[PDB]
């Protein structure tokens, strides 16, 4: 149903 | 407005123009495909401050999931993109560099061997640059890529870093393989190697597309090891698996001469409590060096039908049941040869012994049928000897229930193995295959992982791609450029264990197949299961092993025949055409187009550079580079779908557009007996065997249930066309 | 459930026009002789052809002997004994007149907190929450059918993973409270930490002075309270890595599509309310009422304020042009502000923020439709500029109308206390982010409107609030609320047989309408959800979608959970309503 | 239980014949000096040589600042909602002092009973039952151990 | 999945 891996690199490029 | 952040940590504005660009120049020569829908499905994925490469990405993903039957040129598009992305990742932009400032510094960074620079001069590096088209990574398809970026190119495992593009891979390979030719030759046939990998003619192993220009000579991946009935051979046998497990090798591993449960007490050892506990032991051996002891590490394991333990062993594949009397991360193959068919047919009983109470019936059995009867039914009078009858019926029944529940009990026609083959039964018998049942070569037990008088079998492979030939003619060359290539890895490549390196010094096996073959019968209008393909096979098997003879005796004039081809059939001038199956007479009328007699000669006189060339693998990554259809094999549908982390990755048959009829997928087939019937012709001509499959489609019998009687047959008319070995049985679910 | 009848007989005494002209009758009643009868006439054939909508409460009682017409209450919950029981006992009031319900209840201090002199918080929310669940449920057919609830608290409270898996159906009884969903609120900083791959920390808000305050009305406040309490080590605290945090939330919103979110930060800096005052610290069942609450003594406390919203929506494809909302808006807006004194109020708290604020919640169905038929699509920010100028329209419309009625009646008592007063608009606070997926140029003079909203004010604090709709886009024939429809026929089972609907105009739209499951991904929703927030008052009932089979081994992966889920935020998205994952 | 003691550290700051002497000395602490000293000396007496015992609230409380002692509690429920909610606010202020319920309800009208112009009494007694468990679990350290009621 | 009953006769035709 879900997979719960996170890659927290990619997420910190991210701009708020 | 939208903002980009640039690879170092820069921003400037969105270029929508340039992504176009892009884009359009990816889309070049291809049809139904939209450059507006992917840019669509992309840009509404953007965001103020997204990273270079995450745009990238995402427009590859775009057009990566617009790949269907109906549009199968978004394999090429999001190929293309794919292929773009990878030039900057790798040099910064799209025009790759120079060869040789490329090969500096690769060795700079210690990811090329430095011998590569020994051996080639600048001049020579400047010299292949030429031969080079990098307009050639153009015509991969999109899974080729994913497949090439996963586990061809050169890359930080860590860090995810790619070094290099395919082309320069392609070259490479090319430039070790051939780097001890002379001068006069050397640059020719690099040139001539580099065209036919890079134009998908030749396939080859992944060690040695992914490893053959860096610093190792890890390209074993293919190895045969037979089990003495001693504690001291077991325990060599064990660490040989272990050895060859780090480098990821599959095995094959026979163990038929383990003496059985009860045996008499070895003066010192304990073969008393029987063939499992080994088993288990041969087990956890090719397990030794897997994630968490399931991903990685295979072997199939060897016995005959006739083993006083067989009903025991027929059964460890399976579920339930007690975990002593279990062993389910191996492969089985059961060996059968004519005598214990006949007492199927003619419903009769079969006699179970321990090995080591029947002198002479093990070593018979392979080498010598004759004497196979003959001591097999002395034995079964002598009532001084340990035995068990049962009936063949219930033995042959409860393998192929075990070969239906699992697809994993093979089946190996030893008879068949030594009767037609390229080795002289009574030196140099075939007493077992390899993990995927195409490899037949001869072995030794060993005293001691270093025994010098053992022998474990190695074998090389290589593909011919049919659909990449315009005509049989060329496989002339074709076959010459394969052979040299493997040949010279046998020198190239690391021995870990004496044994096997007497095995490829002594015969130098290689061992060359297809891929392509489901698109080479539907292009040519046949198909498999009407027997409208058998004399095309016959016709195409032929041309394949005579041009593969042709190449290893012309370089065995050259370099001189291998040490032991004195214990061939080839060096007593016995050919293919002189030992197979007779049958075969009755489903095939082709003519010999080439001319085998002078061969023949030629071969009694020169001999061979190697003892045998032909076999016939699975394929799965080499294939999908090519985008080929796998092996021999009838595709299972139109497109193909895999996961990955990276999205679901399609894949078309290829020339869907012009072929979709003319094609046969697998549940198409009535039943099997097309298939087995060009299994059979192939195996006329091929050295070793065949990977063949058995397909079952539940749906097309009485109450979904597949019979007995119709497993047997299909078994029977396997052994009737002298088919060597079957492999996997697929059955259909839903 | 709208025709006058005997519910125990079968009888039906009504037909729907005479439903339709005594509504209007009723809601314009006190009006004076010489316009009466034409707000009536206007009314009378703006509801009967369909322009404008009604919930079920006014459709089926306006014209009878009840005054029952709220249905749906904003509660919050103090740290007290006194202020649960008063926030339980406006619940039971509230749901046994079929209201649904929006708890707040973040400020009840954690697990192990100390001795309150009497009191008996030691023990946590959980067998509180317990105590809301079943007054929630104190008027439901046997415990299950009727009476809902969605009850908010804080990301960084002390008990967060233990309040995340209420709804979890595996746990020990004591562990569960599971038939009331639940929003989560969260803030930039808490993002931030994600992004960062830092810690969150986790306090009790009775340890933490100020920081619960903060949270809502002044985020460099929040921070600056929320570092400085992060160093001082004699403070109860936790630290949990906010990827941890983050998985854990989005798993169970996945697992159960009723864990919601709510950005207290946008509702607090694009709102209608000075934040400084009137903050907005919550929401309601179905995550589009955005109001101010203040809890309750005691259930009759005159001092505690439980927030009221009366709804209506504009049928988008029942307009030929979008000036039609002009008239549309005078009467949606005049008929629910006499609603406002007409209704009863069971509770005083309850009555004074309607009294107070005069909040109304004034959406839109069929969107999907309105779309097709101009040609559009969710998925690929076609529809981006088509948007921006329809919501645009209904806000000034709204604006305008309640404009108009302040000048004739007065503005809201406590007119004073929104950001409108100061003549801020939505428009000068939106998500500047709107920016790069918009340039759809404003077409309403909205400098004149500003000057007449600084003037005369507003007769109601709010307007705007997109609910969703099933009720009343079934009697329309229209698609639901803003959202595409799962298919082309609605299926709905009843003792009377298998009740089939097509969408509007399916004959010549097949082609052109987007349904649900064809959108390619979430990205061109949230656009268009971000687009229509920029004028809407409140928020806005946003639902997040989810194929398994368009994701390799069919799992959807959290990387995408949560990328969605910034992508919400970037936009200034305020809450998410449900999940929907599709089966087979 | 007894003993006036730290919680969190474990110390223990009085023993047995204190607890006793300062009991007698609390409850008949407003007697007129001329009896005062007696009644106290002959209750002492009587409770340290055990012949009448005593609830433990009142054992571990009186002496010291705290003025909750009621344990025992009943509360009659009316057949409205006004009620149902007084009933329930009392057992949740009783149950934070660890008293035990003892809860009459007997008077909610059936399920299916006439629709009482307003409330909803329609559903029945059980789900205001399950209201008044809730109420009386209100103070349990995770819904089980603490909080007790009869319901009749 | 798989039916078990064999016909002996039938198969002693067969010609290997």
């Amino acid at each position: 149903q879900i997979d719960s891996e996170v890659d927290t690199d990619d997420l910190s490029n991210f701009q708020l | 407005n939208l903002l980009v952040t640039k690879r170092d940590g820069s921003t400037e504005r969105i270029n929508l123009d340039k992504i176009h660009r892009v884009l359009d120049w990816a889309a070049e020569g291809l049809h139904n495909v939209s450059i507006s829908q992917v840019e669509l499905r992309s840009h509404i994925q953007f965001y103020d401050g997204i990273k270079t490469s995450d745009i990238h990405e995402t427009i590859i993903k775009a057009a990566a999931d617009l790949i269907s039957r109906d549009a199968p040129d978004y394999q090429y598009l999001a190929a293309r993109l794919a292929i773009f992305h990878l030039r900057k990742k790798a040099y910064g932009q799209f025009e790759p560099p120079a060869l040789y400032d490329h090969v500096v510094k690769m060795v700079e960074m210690g990811k090329y061997d430095n011998h590569l620079l020994e051996d080639y001069t600048e001049e020579e590096f400047k010299q292949m640059d030429t031969f080079i088209d990098h307009d050639r990574d153009m015509t991969f398809s999109y899974a080729a890529v994913k497949q090439l970026e996963g586990k061809y190119l050169v890359q930080n495992r860590v860090t995810g870093e790619i070094y290099e593009s395919a082309q320069f891979l392609y070259i490479l390979v090319a430039a070790c393989l051939f780097s001890n030719y002379p001068r006069e030759t050397r640059l020719q046939y690099v040139k001539r190697f580099y065209d036919a990998v890079s134009t998908f003619k030749i396939s080859l192993p992944t060690p040695i597309m992914s490893g053959v220009r860096t610093p190792t000579r890890q390209f074993s991946s293919c190895v045969l090891i037979e089990c003495g009935d001693s504690l001291d051979s077991i325990n060599a046998t064990s660490s040989a698996i272990v050895k060859y497990v780090s480098q990821r090798a599959g095995i094959g591993i026979n163990a038929g001469r383990i003496r059985a449960l009860g045996s008499p007490i070895r003066g010192g050892e304990a073969f008393h409590t029987g063939c499992i506990p080994f088993y288990k032991h041969f087990q956890t051996a090719v397990k030794s060096c897997s994630q968490g002891g399931v991903r990685g590490g295979a072997a199939t394991l060897f016995y005959p039908m006739w083993h006083l333990e067989v009903e025991s062993l027929l059964v460890l594949k399976n579920n339930r049941g007690v975990e002593g009397n279990r062993v389910r991360h191996m492969d089985y193959g059961v060996q059968i040869n004519k005598l214990m068919y006949t007492r199927l047919l003619k419903g009769e009983d079969i006699t179970l012994f321990s090995p080591s109470d029947v002198p002479g019936l093990y070593d018979a059995f392979f080498a010598d049928q004759e004497e196979f009867e003959r001591l097999y039914t002395k034995y079964e009078k002598d009532d001084s000897i340990r035995k068990q009858r049962v009936k063949a019926v219930e033995l042959f029944s409860l393998m192929m229930q075990e070969r239906a529940s699992t697809g994993r009990i093979y089946i190996q026609n030893v008879d068949h193995c030594n009767t037609h083959s390229p080795f002289d039964p009574a030196i140099a018998p075939v007493r077992q295959s390899n993990l995927c049942l195409e490899i037949a070569l001869p072995t030794k037990p060993l005293n001691d992982v270093n025994d010098e008088n053992g022998e474990i079998a190695l074998c090389t492979l290589s593909a011919f791609n049919l659909g990449a030939i315009n005509n049989l003619d060329e496989l002339e060359e074709l076959a010459i450029l394969a052979v040299r290539a493997l040949d010279a890895l046998l020198d190239y490549q690391d021995y870990p264990i004496p044994a096997a390196k007497r095995g490829a010094m002594g015969r130098r096996t290689l061992g060359i197949g297809v891929i392509n073959f489901a698109y080479y019968l539907a292009k040519h209008g046949k198909r498999y299961s009407d027997g409208s393909a058998n004399n095309l096979t016959h016709k195409t098997f032929e041309a394949i092993q005579y041009y593969l003879l042709k190449a290893s005796n012309e370089l065995a004039k050259e370099q001189g025949a291998c040490p032991w081809f004195n214990e061939t059939t080839y060096a007593k001038g016995i050919l293919p055409i002189d030992t197979y199956k007779k049958d075969l007479d009755t489903i095939a009328n082709e003519p010999l187009h080439y001319d085998w007699e002078a061969l023949r000669e030629s071969i009694k006189t020169h001999g061979l550079r190697n003892s045998t060339l032909s076999a016939l693998m699975p394929s799965e990554t080499s294939s999908q580079i090519s985008n080929a259809t796998n092996g021999i094999e009838p595709p299972r549908g139109y497109v193909s779908i895999k996961a990955s982390k990276d999205g679901i990755l399609r894949q078309v048959v290829p020339d869907y557009e012009h072929l979709h009829d003319a094609y046969e997928l697998l549940w198409e087939m009535p039943g099997n007996d097309g298939y087995l019937q060009l299994v059979g012709i192939m195996q006329k001509f091929i050295d070793q065997s065949i990977s063949a499959n058995t397909n079952y489609d539940p749906s097309r019998f009485p109450s979904g249930k597949v019979p007995m009687q119709q497993l047997l047959k299909d078994l029977l008319t396997a052994y009737k066309f002298g088919v060597k070995t079957l492999y996997y049985q697929n059955t259909r679910d839903g």
